[PDB]
């Protein structure tokens, strides 16, 4: 609190189309989103496992 | 690419797709063994796809070659985005002919107003998401450093330049990063970043390749 796991996914200004995971507290699961490649916020993971380990239950 | 048009099969022979299980960035072939892309496109296990048009279907002109080296500029700053350039060496030399060719590096920097060709398989919508199957093209002018700095206060370095239309509607977008900005047959820019896509008063920002020619040539020659 402010729990970074509750922040909306952040694509950022860069123009890549990299698939990353973010914890969706509304749905209670780790979902995929497009990350631009730079200035990532913390609710951004390289795998569902990393996302669940860090944010599961948020 | 937002507000662009279908390039046409292999009409941009130096355009490559960087694949890590899916397309995530573009790149420019400058030598049979080297590709120029953006530093923020760095990933391990990159596979370079040349001769591509429809990135979702095998059409018969593709060459899939793994990256043997992915060298990010030593001064790349992941916060300011300064020096957003990366050189990728191909594990095996690419076969060049007509649908796959290299693009020349600049001999001098381009001036504001110069019309260039920007291409990629990135998002085609400014509001929403729509990723194309085939390569998209866009003609856009290089903008003055003054207008670029006005659009992005305290964010434009000497190694960046803006290109596009201030009215909005035409721009590079997510999925185009690392891709080419070619002006008069020379690779002048690398798709880098921007505020959203094709937004009014927010033109795309590109890595100023002309500032890295000596570094590129020497790095490629020493690897
Ligand atoms: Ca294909």
């Amino acid at each position: 609190r402010p729990d970074f796991c509750l922040e909306p996914p952040y694509t950022g200004p860069c123009g890549a189309r990299i698939i990353r995971y973010f914890y969706n507290a509304k749905a209670g699961l780790c979902q995929t989103f497009v990350y631009g490649g730079c200035r990532a916020k913390r609710n951004n993971f390289k795998s569902a496992e990393d996302c669940l380990r860090t944010c599961g239950g948020a | 690419i937002v507000g662009g048009y279908t390039c046409g099969a292999n009409t941009v022979p130096y355009q490559v797709s960087l694949n890590s299980g899916y397309h995530f960035c573009g790149g420019s072939l400058i030598n049979s063994q080297w590709v120029v892309s953006a530093a923020h496109c760095y990933k391990s296990g990159i596979q370079v796809r040349l001769g591509e048009d429809n990135i979702n279907v095998v059409e018969g002109n593709e060459q899939f070659i793994s990256a043997s080296k992915s060298i990010v500029h030593p001064s790349y700053n992941s916060n300011t985005l300064n020096n957003d350039i990366m050189l990728i060496k191909l594990k095996s030399a690419a076969s060049l002919n007509s649908r796959v060719a290299s693009i020349s590096l600049p001999t001098s920097c381009a001036s504001a107003g110069t019309q260039c060709l920007i291409s990629g398989w990135g998002n085609t919508k400014s509001s929403g998401t729509s990723y194309p199957d085939v390569l998209k093209c866009l003609k856009a002018p290089i903008l003055s450093d003054s207008s670029c700095k006005s659009a992005y206060p305290g964010q434009i370095t000497s190694n960046m330049f803006c290109a596009g239309y201030l009215e909005g509607g035409k721009d590079s977008c997510q999925g185009d990063s690392g891709g080419p900005v070619v002006c008069s047959g020379k690779l002048q820019g690398i798709v880098s970043w921007g505020s959203g896509c094709a937004q009014k008063n927010k033109p795309g920002v590109y890595t100023k390749v002309c500032n890295y020619v000596s570094w590129i040539k020497q790095t490629i020659a020493s690897n």
